[PDB]
RNA sequence: AUCGAAUCGCCACCUACAAGACUGGAGCUUGCUCCCUCGAAGGCGCCAAGUAUAUUCAUGAUCACAAGACA
RNA sequence: GUGAGAUUGUGAAGGGAUCUCGCAGGUAUCGUGAGGGAAGUAUGGGGUAGUACGAGAGGAACUCCCAUGCCGUGCCUCUAGUUUCUGGGGUUUGUCGAACGGCAAGUGCCCCGAAGCCAUCGCACGGUGGUUCUCGGCUGAACGCCUCUAAGCCAGAAGCCAAUCCCAAGACCAGAUGCCCAC
RNA sequence: CGACGUCGCUUUUUGAUCCUUCGAUGUCGGCUCUUCCUAACCUAGCGCCGCAGAAGACGCUAAGGGUUGGAUUGUUCACCCACUGACAGGGAACGUGAGCUGGGUUUAGACCGUCGUGAGACAGGUUGGUUUUACCCUACUUAGCUGGAAAUUGCGAGAAAAAGAUUAUCCGUAAGCGGACGUGCGAGCGGUGGGUGUACGGUACGCUCACC
RNA sequence: UAAUGAGAUUCCCUCUGUCCCGAGUUACUAUCUAGCGAAACGACAGUCAAGGGAACGGACUUGAAGGGCUAAGCGGGGAA
RNA sequence: UUAGGGAUAUGUGGCGUCAAAACUUAUGGGCUCAUUCUCGAUACGUAAAGGGUGUUGGUGGAUAUCCACCGGCCCCGAAAAUGGAUGACGCUUAAGCCCAAUUAGUGAUUGCCCAUUAUUCCUUUGGUAAGGGCGGAAACAAAGGAGAAAGUGUAGCCCUUCCGAUGUAGAUGUGGCCUGGAGGUUAGGACGAAGCUUAUGGCGUGAGCCUAAGAUGGACCGGCCUCUAGUGCAGAUCUUGGUUGGCGUAGCAAAGAUCUAACGGAGAUAUACUCAACAUGCAACGUUGGAUACUGGAGCGGGGAAGGAUUUCGUGCCAACGGCACUCGU
RNA sequence: UCGAACCACCUAGUAGCUGGUUCACAUCGAAGUUUCCCUCAGGAUAGCUGGUGCUAGUAGAAGUAUUGUGCGGUAAAGCAA
RNA sequence: GUUUGAAAAGCACUUUGGAAAGAGAGUGAAAUAGAACCUGAAGUCGUGACAAAGACAAUGGAAGUACCUCCAUUUCAACGGCCAGAACCAGCCCUACUGCAUUAUCCUGUCGGGGGUCAAAAUCCGGCGGGCAAGAAGUGCAAGAAGGGUCUUGGU
């Protein structure tokens, strides 16, 4: 959806700044499926914009092939007479979760159909919501508070790609890419990380210091 | 309560819908698998059919029971006219597909390129490809040009060039068409710095038939079938036609389905339209690449057989005309009526069995008429049956009178 | 240019990455001892460009969408 | 704000206010491919081999070739079928006076007949990867040895899922593009 | 393999019932066509044998694919002839009559046997015996037109995107580094203009108008 | 029991599209237009899976679909 | 267990999302792993015998190891015909099973969520209803106010108090509503009655009543008390009239067939510009000539009966009829 | 129009069977059981129900207990009675 | 029902059309009384103006809102019969602040007999010496005459 010359001029006949609407962005590494799906359709539908990330590394509780074969039974269902008006069954781990969010909404009505409109639900992390302000977590449902840490567990994109979803691999060197993107530039500042906390070290002893035993009490040292 | 016998089903259930072909020519909706260890090349042409013949070749199939014996084949000639280089896109991998990066054009394009912009373009301006002609040698568009090639050395994983059949070489009277029928065609081999540099030599330069593929092979042709209309069951499926006491008709399916799910399957034949579908059809073997008439006035002579003759019949093809150009033959049908254009793409088959390795040799070509019986192979042979007749002998009494 | 609107947290310090049977570093008695960065803060922002006798503010009259809104 | 209309229930020319929406897109091409469909399946011969095995009687199999049945998608060069090209001719009865040209008999009938359509009655084509079931295993404890299983691995069915194949953005494609307009 | 026992699954039989339908759900079997199920006949892998080989018994994972031509009979069934790799068993209102067929049940005619005093009777035999309507809604098959992301509206701003996101030329990589028309007159990259030959016919390449 | 029978049955010959196994042509329709112009039918209406229920739902429960409007068909449902 | 409404509190059942509540509570304990109808999970409510060296407890024997038994959860036993169901998603440091708590060895009460229930507060309505007031206390002009009826039932004589309230078939009550006419009374209407119309409000729990506006109507009629009856419609395969979707749809397909020019006729040769004509007046009618056919003498030939009774003939004429057409016509 | 024609009448034949039965609110509110019936799709009868009341408003009250005093042969027990 | 109207005064005439008719004029109080002509219903349909609106067939209930309204009623000045805010009475509903009893199978003290450990403290059992484990116990009963509600009632 790129905005319309009705939607470009009327930004340019009252001078629009660029606008961002508040907007969360989850990273789903490490999550159980439906803990996590439940924790966003409760939030979607009290009116949160949320936009979903890395869902290829959701984790589904058991074995990969009793996960493998749970997706495989819902394949199964196909509406017999004409399958184009079937149940429409989404491979991608981005699709999967829009799915078990959907399932938690009130799906038939408007105010269900503007909640699943607010979420957004990419995989891997993609170049619009890397540099978009820090990312956040679901904490009560992050696999090593859920799991019991002898139990097998699941990752979303190995079960999907042996069921469809074609395109692991190259969600796989988007994210290598990545990661060696974002480590080049985390090198990069660290005179710049270095260069404030020692120049907060330094702020100390030049500011008055009847606000430092303040800044003391309260633990701001 | 089960039926009663068995009979396998009538026709292929995933050639659905059988609905017209959005399209009357050739796409490829899928080019054989990039090996980048080879050497950048080409993957389809397009070809225009016209008519079939028949052919006479030695069979080399040890253990056949028509070993070292000459079987009679048929052919189709499929008419085959330079394709013009116009354009590079270039495409990226992306978690929803492959999307375009985008295009550079050739600086030159041809008149029967951007008439395939107009509904009408005799009546009209004409000014299509006019703005990008003169904005691509100024010095930002220079720069733009540059820009975008760089996109794709960073981006692209395919690399694809954009050619047009040229039909003003294809001088047919039948055709009616005048702009030119353009695709894409796949480059695969080497990197994609090595595609690139073949994509920009042949730009706005036309590529030949005989350099995409060589005279023993195989190949694939997409093609649109010859259209039927709306056909009832029996002609579209294939379904029995019912005993002839049957009240109100006989080219009818009887039972459409049971009570119970109370509505008609998608697996139930029912009519419709027959034909004009699209095809890929697989492992067509190539026989002979030909050869213009302006260079090759004996193009039907063989070896074995050193009668001087074309590859058109006498009387020409039916409904066609003359092969004017260069032309692939291959071996039996492909999908489609005369005049049609049609898609020759690289095999994705493994090209391994004994059967497509085998080098061809041929011994005769059928130059007879597809008017009537072919009798005569070349015009020499009727003037020599036929002896002088009545309308000679009045010829030669004008040119004595002169 | 209709258009008055609902929204009320900004950052080129978060916006890199794994781990939880560990993830500051080491010792060897392997569950204790020892080292400083002490292992429980991303920074800012909240009315003098900065903690110091500096200078507007009404009458918009006692709540009302904040009558403001480029941080 | 600027354009365009309307205020139609009781006569007429005027011109006030108010309401309705128009104020940016149109056209053309090349592609993406989610999702849905979905297909090829069997057989005989050759040799291997009169070998393995067996007292003898008897009697295999894989690689590898060669074909074929059922199915599928096409095709019309050949062969066959079809002729209202009433195409050329032949033939009967009536009829334009006779020949000519024909005509009538819902296309008189007979023979040959292009083109088009069409037949397993002709012809051509029908391909890849994985996952893991049964199962046989590998390391390996519980249980100082043993054990395919408990962790973990290997190999792997005509199943299953993809590739190819068919439809395809109501899958609302800031995919790419040609030319006009409008900002 | 398995008596005597015993515990059960199955609803393709039949009985039992009487819930629904008697201001009507067309009551058999063929024919046609599609799909489903597995309790697997053939085909793919297998384990195990009183498995030497060859044929085969039993079992497992598997319903993807295949599962015929006939004589008699109205037949489901049965029974033989023959081919085959094999001729598995069932479901879908005992699938399927505005799909057909009408052989058979299931009227009025008539004949026979047994019964009845008779009129007549007969889950006894025989013969002859109207099969009606779609142009509606949906489904399915193809064939057109056409809006819409607040799924018609809000002006309700989210790009699988660039990286000043605070001012602003590009190229190529982060440290570096390439150049960028100068001031109405000029120049430069350029779209179209005139005359004597080159590359795979006519388009390109040699030597007046816009923009920087 | 000869002759006779729009009587019931069986086999054989000839014969053939009854069939294998279908194809192709014709006239008239359908189809498109001009003129003309009905009826049957009609509670309201009309996408499905399962559950329950007067124990075979278009409406109820939970799921799965569904942008709007059309032309020609067609016989699975509307226990038409 | 049910008058019309609020507030608080419950019950049955619940507290991961749908979906209100543990923004997935505890600072409680154990048990459980299940790989193609996919462990399990809200009673009534619709799988067994048998087996397991899966795990977790018990009991009794024996020399850190064996032996016999018994229980919990889990697996095997466990195979059907549209795709399918703990209600869906899902859940496995449960969101499962069995116990247990209530903010946690902290110091004592009731974690919170949902009713046509309960408590309580208003309003209505009816009682086997229960009490009070009704001899106008005095006083009071305009430029503190009105009511007060000895009462079944009202716009209830006025107050206070208490309890009940759903309901088919059915009974009953109603100073309960509505329609035609009659006896009386009291009034409306040409300055507009009845009738009709409604984004015309008002008020009655309701049947209904009343006002307003008609750019409607054009001469009759309201209210109250009694009397009377052919007195109230949504359905009877209801009666009669009209209309409507289907629907410009199905169709108007036997009996071969018409073509041409000139006349006739309103039925044309029908055009806002800057246009030569085609692309902007189409289709259809009669008559005579000509061409082409047909019936084919058991005739779409020429006369009669029965039946009809002016259809015969000329001239005009085209509204309706001749299922298309008409300038023609029975 | 025929296993008893057609017309008018008797005749609006008769139906324990099917269908229909026109305003509102309020106060109360059931039965599918008994007995008899050529009765078993119907009735009459008692019951449940409404209306009217009457009679000296706690009386001759009770789907309940307690205490006293009677009745019983089902569950269990027994087969050694 | 012919009931047009009081009376035919039943539309002269003009110009479009072959005409049916149409557009004007005219009569009349009225022609939206124009000829089976008073009133002119419901159903159904056209048209102008608007309101919108995905596919949940529609209708329906409740409760708000958005826009509209030839409707009603009230109010306009040292005033309201409109909207808000606080205050204070009363009533009622919430929740703070706790006392009386009870401990003993218990608390503490040391000598044993028992344990484990490098040695010994503890768990455990037993003698007689003391006892109050003292917001000490989650054990019995609780009567402690308020800070918050009341768009959960009425009032000034
Ligand atoms: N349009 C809505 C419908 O109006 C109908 O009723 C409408 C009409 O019956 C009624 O009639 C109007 C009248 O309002 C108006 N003030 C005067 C007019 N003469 C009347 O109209 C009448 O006369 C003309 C010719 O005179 C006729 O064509 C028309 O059919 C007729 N209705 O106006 C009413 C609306 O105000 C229906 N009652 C109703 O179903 C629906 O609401
Ligand atoms: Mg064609
Ligand atoms: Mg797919
Ligand atoms: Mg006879
Ligand atoms: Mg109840
Ligand atoms: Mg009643
Ligand atoms: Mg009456
Ligand atoms: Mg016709
Ligand atoms: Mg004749
Ligand atoms: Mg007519």
């Amino acid at each position: 959806a790129f905005p319309s010359r009705k939607d470009a001029s009327r930004a340019q006949r009252k001078s629009a700044k660029k606008h961002r609407p508040e907007i969360i962005v989850i990273d789903l590494k490490d999550h159980v499926l439906g803990r996590a799906a439940a924790v966003v359709a409760k939030q979607l539908l009290l009116g949160k914009k949320i936009t979903v990330v890395r869902c290829e590394q959701l984790n589904i509780a058991g074995t990969e092939i009793r996960n493998k074969i749970k997706y495989l039974q819902y394949l199964r269902k196909r509406k017999l007479t004409n399958p184009t008006k079937g149940p429409f069954h989404h491979r991608a781990p981005s699709d999967v979760f829009v799915r078990t969010v959907r399932s938690m909404l009130p799906r038939y009505t408007k105010r269900g159909m503007k909640a699943l409109n607010s979420l957004v639900a990419y995989e891997g992390i993609p170049p619009n919501v890397v540099r978009t302000g820090g990312r956040v977590v679901i904490p009560r449902a992050q696999r090593h508070v859920c799991y019991r840490s002898e139990r097998p567990y699941t990752v979303l994109g190995n079960m999907c790609k042996h069921v469809g979803w074609k395109y692991s691999d190259v969600v796989a060197n988007l994210e290598k890419a990545r990661v060696e993107k974002a480590s080049r530039h985390h090198e990069k500042q660290a005179k710049l990380r270095e260069a404030w906390k020692a120049a907060r070290k330094e702020a100390l002893a030049k500011m008055p210091k009847h606000n430092v035993e303040v800044l003391k009490k309260f633990g701001y040292a | 309560s089960h039926c009663k016998f068995e009979h396998p089903r009538h026709g292929h259930l995933g050639f659905l819908p059988r609905k017209r072909s959005r399209q009357i020519r050739g796409r490829a909706r899928a080019f054989p698998k990039d090996d980048a260890t080879q050497k950048p090349h080409l993957t389809s042409f397009m070809v225009f059919k016209a008519g079939m013949t028949h052919i006479v070749r030695d069979v080399d199939r040890p253990g056949s029971k028509v070993n070292k014996k000459e079987v009679v084949e048929p052919v189709t000639i499929l008419e085959a006219p330079p394709m013009v280089i116009v354009g590079i896109v270039g495409y990226r991998q992306t978690p929803v597909g492959l999307k375009t990066i985008g295009t550079v054009w050739a600086h030159h394009t041809s008149v029967e390129f951007r008439r395939r912009y107009y509904k009408n373009w005799k009546q009209s301006a004409q000014l299509a490809f006019s703005r990008q002609k003169q904005f691509a040698n100024t010095k930002e568009g220079k720069v733009a040009e540059a820009r975008t090639l760089n996109a794709f050395a960073k981006k692209a994983s395919v690399i694809r060039v954009i050619a047009h059949t040229q039909l003003r070489k294809l001088r047919n009277h039948r055709v009616g068409v005048k702009k030119a029928h353009v695709q894409e065609i796949q480059i695969n081999g080497g990197n994609v710095a090595a595609k690139i540099a073949l994509a920009k030599s042949l730009l706005e330069k036309e590529v030949r038939v005989d350099s995409v593929f060589q005279q023993s092979e195989a190949c694939d042709v997409c093609s649109v079938t010859k259209g039927h209309g709306t056909e009832g069951v029996v002609k579209r499926w294939g379904v029995a036609c019912l005993p002839r006491k049957t009240h109100r008709g006989l080219r009818k399916v009887a039972c459409i389905g049971a009570w119970h799910p109370a509505r008609v399957m998608y697996t139930v034949a029912r009519a419709g339209q027959h034909g004009y579908h699209h095809r890929t059809q697989l492992n067509k073997k190539i026989y002979q690449i030909g050869r213009s008439v302006a260079v090759e006035p004996n193009q039907a002579t063989t070896t074995y057989d050193l009668t001087a003759k074309t590859i058109t019949p006498m009387g020409g093809f039916v409904g066609y005309g003359t092969v004017r150009n260069d032309y692939v033959m291959l071996k039996g049908s492909v999908s489609g009526p005369r005049r049609r254009v049609m898609t020759l793409r690289r095999p994705m088959a493994p090209q391994t069995s004994r059967h497509l390795k085998e080098k061809i040799v041929l011994k005769f070509i059928d130059t007879s008429s597809k008017i009537g019986h072919g009798r005569f192979q070349t015009k020499k042979e009727k003037n020599q049956w036929f002896g002088p007749l009545k309308k000679d002998r009045i010829r030669r009494e004008e040119r004595l009178r002169k």
